[PDB]
């Protein structure tokens, strides 16, 4: 390969990297709603708004 | 009341300055002074007064040594314990006693190797390319080099000395393969079957010829030989070069003397 | 004169080889060499081959886009008229937020450009950084011109970035233009009380002058050897000839001290980190620490003072108006 | 949304609430999906 | 008290003027006559400033000022508080800086070296003599020079600047800060590519020129090469005096008016107005 | 049809990392353009309004 | 071939490359879809327009 | 759209909507379809 | 070939290609339409322009 | 008829990346120009109108 | 899928080095791009309101 | 009627990259100096006339 | 020759050369029309211009 | 006439290139100072007339 890892060594760190991806993600998701229960940061559209 | 204060006539920007100064005094003493003495010393007194350390222990001054890993095979040391002692017995003798004194050549300083002829004692290896192949060569022995188009091809030319005599005929260029650069001049010297390297640096090269201020005429006959006929050694480049240099001083004596 | 000192008369002409070999990106090292003739007296006549990297397209993309803004609002400056932009060039820029707006991001036409402009060129040094970086290591080379270049996108930070958010105002960053950059060096030095009583402004100062006569210096004596093979510096670093020990007696008779070949290179070093490291402890403390550094000159003892030729003049506004509305919004 | 006296009361049924996670859960999911 | 090396190359020969008489090493420095006229311009000239600044109203090292005449005294020699004590050490600098080019040349050719460095001395040796001597020559008188004292000298440099409006509108100022930037960054960059490749890491192979070479062509796409460096940093920090020079000169003898207005030649070109 | 065929002239790496720094290029701009208007910055109190 | 790529990882690569490539569009599509609920960023043409 | 009160009240109905919906959508059908 | 393609690659990029393009230009044309319908940007000559 | 043939010399490659760079420059010379003005600026509340 | 096959041409040890350099970046820029607001700084005492 | 024979001397990779900037360039001059004026800019709101 | 064309490719590139130029021109020349009657840009003399 | 050995000598790609950049200049020269002027602008609104 160009990159030197073998096959394996390809699986083995693609399934550790989509799933360390996926939990970093989903923690962002959860961590941005507990925020927005602080703060939620996008306001309705106010009165003379256009 | 202030930003920056500390006392009432002591704030930040005055520590910092200090702070500065320290940066700087510890990087040059500490550090660099240090770096510096990783060659030439431990310093030598040969007509000294006072019993100095030996030169063989770490001496206080000297920084602990570092391995210099080559490209093409071992080690090197610096400060190199090989290259601690030089022992060639310099063809020079005292003008007066003391070591400030300057020295005086016993006799043809350019053929000895003293003063500005003198030559470092670098390693009997030919300088190589980063593939392994001899680095410095002539052009007969490396056809896939060349003169750029349109450039001056200086072989064939008149090779004159610094006497207005000719000298010889320049016979090839030596190129460096890892730089793509002309360093030498190979000259067939008139008077011998006998070829010398020069320098490109000595030489001022036109269309009518090449003249070296360096060194007269009959001097291109003591030039140091190479012992291979297209290859060159760290050691002989040294010898080479230092020849010529040492003419700078030495080919007359009134090169030697003062204007006043 | 060794005439190979100021020019190349014989230029050599070689097979096309590829470089050595790096760890990676072997494969993005594209382009066939050019040979530009006037090129190879002063310098070596190849032009080429160029790494591409992802590093180096990320540098040349945030580069662009900040150059794209940049000149887009100076042309929006001449109302767009070419040939007018082409006369006033020098005197276009691209500003920082006129008014007070804190830290806060500005309006697009009061400093909003500028501010993007300035993120993309940030994002710029910083993946040429990482090439910087990066090609060094692949080429199995130490990391030493990285942090030279760090320090010095480290000041262009201070003077751009940090020392607004230390005093806590985008309106005192450099503006983008020929004339205009020049023009807050003087408004910066008026407002903190002339720079030339900054020490850190004088250290930086005192390593740019080193770094002029070290490498004049440096320079000189590589050519002043260089009939003893003193460019073939690694050579000499390995294995020293007579071209570094007669650079090295020719400083040691001069002043009584000298280098090596290797250690001299460790002194420019220093000296050009220096500048950039000295600059940018001068700008973090104007304004977060000093207000005025000719007053702080003048507290530390340091200021001289000088007679008046023509007569001294008080004040004469002296007590007829606040000082805080000097530097400070009076409401 | 807004409560008595007009002052804010953060929930997960607010409407605006769904631009973030929208961009942060929708890709989330086909990333989880599609290179696994 | 010699390098390991040394003893070879310490031979007699090389003076510009005094043969044997000087020609000796008093530890480490070569001594000839330039540096015998080099000790005697710089022991005389730093007591004379020590004794000019003992009798200034400051004592504080930075804040010392041995200052030029007046601009009535024209080329006069002023009394010595009031502008002479300047004049003496203008001089003492004058031989002090002339003696330690001079006494490089004579080590040079005692080492069989080209003459870069003392040549390359030169230029700030020329660019102090255009702000002490050609510029005031020009001005009409010695008060237009600058003073000798750290921060004091500053002022003048700034009070210059100021008196054409902006001296950064300068052309030959611009130049000359092109050229000390480009230094700046280009020794740095020179340092670190022979440190990179003498020191590569933690039991790495030194490197080769070829290495050096493919470094740059990487990163800019080109390399100006080993021999090349070198020339092209002197030709850089000469520069920047070379080119200053001109605006320095220029500034009062050949232009009155404020910097900014001199690119009038630019701007009001009929042409585009 | 054939379209699959660009990957065997074009490059996938380089079209990769040049889409990526493309997008953060262009995502930066809208995100902090948006922020320097009145009407449309989401972060601050609403500004510029009567 | 140009790329070092074989034809079966062209076909690979091209078809994961389209479809990640839809799948970001399409969720782009959907994100303006909710940001104009939250924000209405193209305003009708105003009253004295022109 | 705009309500009785003149205050605005976003809809898929909204006719600038589909200037951006249009600039996304169209490739996004084409590219899927002429590389499929 | 100078390109290194062959005559059916250089056929199917062609294709390709071409039709890549007509597709670009056509959405910009519907495109455009539409924006004039937001914002007619090319006003009548106004009351007093010559 | 022969068109294709332009793909032998002129290098897809360079084509597609030089239009790529080209059209992205465009597009943003035309969105920056746009917002600058009052009339056409689309993200700021209308000004410029009497 | 062949997803895991990116890993042969796009050195895991850089890609990891970049997202860490990236994330940092923008985690950056919107911690300190809301500590610069009035509404969302979290820091200091509130302003910005009557 | 010899005029193709150009293309045997004048390489027309170099004709077409050379028409392609130079048209853009003044392409770009055009649009840009009718913007500068009032009577012909298009894009703003009419100026320069009562 | 110099370029690499042969005879006949040079005749080909020739032909399509000078047709795309032709038609480019053309459309100019109609767009030309059509602005003009959006904006007739060469006004008359005016009264008192010499 | 034996004026066409010129081409035997001048290299008519040099003189090519030479004459056009050459009258480009002189053409942006001519039309952008004739916009310079009062009395011969045809973009702007007439200017300097009574
Ligand atoms: C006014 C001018 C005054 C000049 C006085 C000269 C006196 C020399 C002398 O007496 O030497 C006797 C001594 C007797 O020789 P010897 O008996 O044969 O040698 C005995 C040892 O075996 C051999 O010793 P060595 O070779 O190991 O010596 C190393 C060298 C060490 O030299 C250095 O460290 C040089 C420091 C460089 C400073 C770098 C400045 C740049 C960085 C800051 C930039 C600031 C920007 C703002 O000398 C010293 O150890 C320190 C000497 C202390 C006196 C310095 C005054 O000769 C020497 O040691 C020569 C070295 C003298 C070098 C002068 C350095 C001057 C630095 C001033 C600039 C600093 C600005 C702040
Ligand atoms: C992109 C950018 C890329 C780069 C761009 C291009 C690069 C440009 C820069 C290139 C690097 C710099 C090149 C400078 C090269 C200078 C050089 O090679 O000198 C070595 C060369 C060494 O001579 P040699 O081969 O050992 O002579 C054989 C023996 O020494 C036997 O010698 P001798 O005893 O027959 O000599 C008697 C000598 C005796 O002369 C003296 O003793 C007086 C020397 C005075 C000290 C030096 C003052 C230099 C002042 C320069 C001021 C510069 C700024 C001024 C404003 C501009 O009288 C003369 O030769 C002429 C009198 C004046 C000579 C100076 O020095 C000279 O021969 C004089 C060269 C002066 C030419 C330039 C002068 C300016
Ligand atoms: C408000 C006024 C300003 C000003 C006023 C100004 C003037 C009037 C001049 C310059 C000049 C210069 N300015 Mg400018 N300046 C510069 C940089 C520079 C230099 C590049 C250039 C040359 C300096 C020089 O000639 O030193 C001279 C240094 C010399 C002569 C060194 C002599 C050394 C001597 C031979 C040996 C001495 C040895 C010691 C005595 C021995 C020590 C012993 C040891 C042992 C202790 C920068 C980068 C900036 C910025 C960042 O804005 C700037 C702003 C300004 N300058 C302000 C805008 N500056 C000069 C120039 O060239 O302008 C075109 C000049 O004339
Ligand atoms: C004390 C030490 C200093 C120091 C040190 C070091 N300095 C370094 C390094 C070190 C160690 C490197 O390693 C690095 C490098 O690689 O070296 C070869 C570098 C560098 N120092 C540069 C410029 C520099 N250093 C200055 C100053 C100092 N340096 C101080 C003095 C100054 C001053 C003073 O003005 C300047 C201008 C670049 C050449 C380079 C970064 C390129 C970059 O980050 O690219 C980023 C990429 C881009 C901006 C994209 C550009 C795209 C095109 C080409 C541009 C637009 C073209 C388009 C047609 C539009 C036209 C208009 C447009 C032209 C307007
Ligand atoms: C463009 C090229 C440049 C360049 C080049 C080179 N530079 C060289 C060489 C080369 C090639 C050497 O070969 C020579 C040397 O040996 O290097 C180690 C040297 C040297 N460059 C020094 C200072 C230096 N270079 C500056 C600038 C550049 N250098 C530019 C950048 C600056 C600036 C800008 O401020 C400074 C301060 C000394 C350290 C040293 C001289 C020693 C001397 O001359 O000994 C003899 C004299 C003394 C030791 C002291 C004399 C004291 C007098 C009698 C009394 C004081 C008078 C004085 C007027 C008071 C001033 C007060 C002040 C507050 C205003
Ligand atoms: C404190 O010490 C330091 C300095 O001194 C101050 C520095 O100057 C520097 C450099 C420069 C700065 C700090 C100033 C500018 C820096 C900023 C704004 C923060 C750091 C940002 C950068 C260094 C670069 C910014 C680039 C981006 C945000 C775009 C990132 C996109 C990239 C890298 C390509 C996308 C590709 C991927 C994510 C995976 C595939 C990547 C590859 C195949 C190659 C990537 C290679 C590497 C080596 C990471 C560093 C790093 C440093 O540590
Ligand atoms: C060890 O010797 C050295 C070299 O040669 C091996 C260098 O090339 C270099 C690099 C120096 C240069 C390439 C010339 C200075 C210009 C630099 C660094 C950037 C300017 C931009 C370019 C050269 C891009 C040119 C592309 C066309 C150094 C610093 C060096 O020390
Ligand atoms: C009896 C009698 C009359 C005696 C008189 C004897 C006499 C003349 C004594 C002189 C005493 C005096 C005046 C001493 C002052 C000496 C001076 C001027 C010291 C100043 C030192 C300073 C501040 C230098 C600034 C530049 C600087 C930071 C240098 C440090 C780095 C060094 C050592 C650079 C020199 C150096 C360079 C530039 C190389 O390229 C090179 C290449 C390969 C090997 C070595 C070197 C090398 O050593
Ligand atoms: C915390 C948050 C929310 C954000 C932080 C963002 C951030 C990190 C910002 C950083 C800003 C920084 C570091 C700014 C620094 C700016 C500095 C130091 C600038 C200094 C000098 C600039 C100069 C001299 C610029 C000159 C520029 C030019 C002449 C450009 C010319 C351009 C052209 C001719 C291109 C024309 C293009 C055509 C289409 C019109
Ligand atoms: C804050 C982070 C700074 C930027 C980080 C960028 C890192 C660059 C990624 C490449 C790192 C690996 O680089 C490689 O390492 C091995 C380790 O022995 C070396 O192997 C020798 C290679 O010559 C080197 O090229
Ligand atoms: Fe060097
Ligand atoms: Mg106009």
């Amino acid at each position: 390969s160009l990159t030197g890892l073998t096959e394996e060594e390809a699986k083995e760190f693609h399934s550790v990297f989509v799933s360390s991806m996926v939990l970093y993600l989903a923690t962002a998701v959860i961590v941005h709603y507990l925020v927005w229960t602080a703060r939620p940061w996008i306001a309705p559209i106010p009165k003379g708004w256009v | 009341m202030y930003y920056g204060a500390l006392a009432n006539h002591l704030d930040i920007a005055q520590l910092a300055w200090y702070g500065h100064w320290l940066v700087i005094w510890t990087v040059v003493l500490f550090y660099l002074r240090r770096e510096d003495r990783r060659e030439g010393y431990p310093l030598v007194e040969p007509l000294g007064l006072v019993k100095l350390p030996s030169p063989d222990v770490q001496s206080g001054e000297l920084p602990y040594p570092k391995t210099f890993t080559l490209y093409h095979g071992g080690t090197v040391q610096a400060p190199n314990p090989n290259r601690r002692y030089e022992t060639r017995e310099l063809k020079l003798a005292q003008t007066d006693g003391f070591e400030g004194a300057p020295l005086a050549p016993t006799g043809n300083p350019m053929v000895d190797g003293v003063g500005p002829a003198s030559w470092a004692e670098r390693s009997e290896v030919v300088d190589s390319t980063f593939e392994g192949k001899a680095k410095i060569v002539p052009l007969r022995a490396a056809p896939e080099f060349y003169i750029a188009e349109g450039d001056l091809d200086p072989r064939g030319l008149p090779v004159f000395g610094a006497d207005g005599i000719e000298a010889g005929t320049v016979t090839d260029l030596w190129v460096d393969r890892s730089e793509y650069y002309f360093r030498y001049l190979e000259i067939s010297v008139a008077g011998s079957a006998r070829t010398a390297l020069m320098p490109l640096g000595f030489a001022s090269i036109t269309k009518d010829g090449v003249k070296v201020q360096a060194i007269l005429a009959s001097q291109f006959a003591n030039v140091p030989r190479l012992q291979s006929r297209d290859q060159i050694t760290l050691r002989e480049e040294d010898k080479v070069s230092a020849y010529y240099a040492g003419g700078l001083l030495y080919a007359t004596p009134e090169r030697a003397e003062p204007l006043l | 004169a060794d005439f190979q000192t100021i020019y190349t008369q014989i230029q050599a002409r070689g097979p096309d080889h590829f470089g050595p070999s790096g760890q990676w990106g072997d494969i993005d090292r594209v382009g066939k060499p050019i040979f530009i003739k006037w090129l190879g007296r002063i310098g070596d006549a190849q032009i080429g081959p160029v790494y591409l990297g992802a590093s180096g397209v990320g540098g040349i993309a945030f580069g662009l886009t900040a150059i794209l803004i940049i000149g887009f609002n100076m042309l929006a400056q001449v109302s767009f008229d070419p040939l007018q932009f082409f006369r006033q060039f020098f005197w276009l820029g691209l500003y920082p937020p006129k008014a007070q707006y804190g830290m806060g991001i500005p309006p697009l036409n009061d400093g909003g450009w500028w501010l993007m402009a300035g993120l993309m060129m940030t994002l710029s040094l910083g993946c040429w950084w990482i090439r910087v970086y990066s090609r060094a290591r692949a080429l199995g080379l130490g990391t030493h011109i990285a942090w030279n270049f760090a320090m010095a996108i480290f000041f262009v930070l201070c003077i751009g970035f940090f020392h607004p958010v230390l005093v806590g105002s985008w309106s005192e960053a450099v503006p983008f233009g020929i004339f205009p950059h020049l023009d807050w060096l003087t408004a910066f030095s008026m407002r903190y009380g002339n720079f030339y009583y900054c020490p850190w402004h004088g250290f930086s100062i005192g390593f740019a002058y080193g770094c002029g006569l070290l490498f004049a210096a440096h320079g000189a004596t590589i050519l002043a050897v260089a009939r003893f093979g003193g460019d073939r510096e690694i050579e000499q670093i390995t294995d020293r000839g007579t071209a570094v020990e007669r650079a090295a007696l020719f400083w040691r008779w001069t002043m009584g001290f000298n280098a090596t070949i290797e250690s001299i290179h460790r002194w420019g070093w220093f000296f050009s980190f220096m500048v950039m490291f000295s600059a940018s402890v001068g700008i973090l403390l104007t304004g977060t620490f000093v207000d005025n550094w000719y007053l702080w000159c003048v507290k530390h003892g340091a200021a001289p003072d000088y007679p008046a030729f023509l007569p001294a003049t008080p004040d004469p506004r002296a007590g007829t108006f606040d000082p805080r509305t000097l530097t400070g919004v009076p409401q | 949304y807004f409560a008595a006296d007009g002052s804010v009361v953060p929930s997960i049924t607010d409407a605006n609430l769904w631009v973030p996670l929208g961009i942060l859960g929708i890709p989330t999911i086909w990333i989880a999906l599609l290179y696994r | 008290a010699l390098l390991s090396f040394e003893r070879k190359y310490r031979v007699r020969g090389g003076t510009l003027i005094g043969g044997d008489l000087f020609d000796f090493w008093v530890g480490p420095f070569y001594v000839g006559f330039f540096g015998v006229s080099a000790i005697f311009f710089i022991f005389l000239g730093v007591s004379l400033i020590g004794y000019a600044a003992s009798q200034g109203p400051s004592l504080d090292p930075f804040a010392i000022s041995i200052n030029p005449p007046d601009l009535k005294y024209g080329f006069a020699g002023a009394p010595l508080l009031e502008g002479g004590f300047w004049q003496a050490i203008t001089v003492c600098a004058i031989g002090a800086f002339i003696s330690w080019q001079l006494r490089e040349v004579e080590i040079s050719r005692k080492l069989g070296m080209g003459w870069h460095v003392p040549i390359a001395f030169g230029v700030p040796i020329f660019m102090f003599l255009v702000l002490q001597v050609f510029r005031p020559i020009l001005m009409g008188g010695w008060g237009f020079a600058f003073p000798y004292g750290i921060l004091s000298h500053l002022d003048w440099v700034n009070n210059f600047g100021f008196q054409y409006l902006n001296w950064h509108y300068n052309p030959g100022h611009m130049s000359s800060v092109s050229f000390l930037f480009a230094n700046a960054m280009a020794l740095g960059l020179h340092g670190g590519l022979i440190l990179s490749v003498a020191n590569p890491g933690d039991g790495d192979k030194v490197k080769t020129a070829e290495h050096e070479n493919a470094y740059f062509r990487d990163v800019v796409g080109y390399s100006i090469g080993a021999l090349a460096i070198h020339r092209l940093g002197l030709f850089l920090a000469s520069n920047i005096f070379l080119t200053g020079a001109f605006g320095t000169i220029a500034s009062g003898p050949f232009w009155t008016r404020g910097w900014p207005e001199w690119w009038g030649w630019w701007l009001d070109i009929p042409f585009w107005s | 049809s054939a379209s699959w065929k660009l990957w065997l002239i074009l490059d996938p790496r380089r079209v990769l990392t040049a889409l990526f720094i493309y997008l953060t290029v262009i995502a930066l701009l809208i995100h902090f353009g948006l922020l320097s208007t009145n009407r449309l910055n989401w972060w601050e109190f609403q500004r510029g309004l009567p």
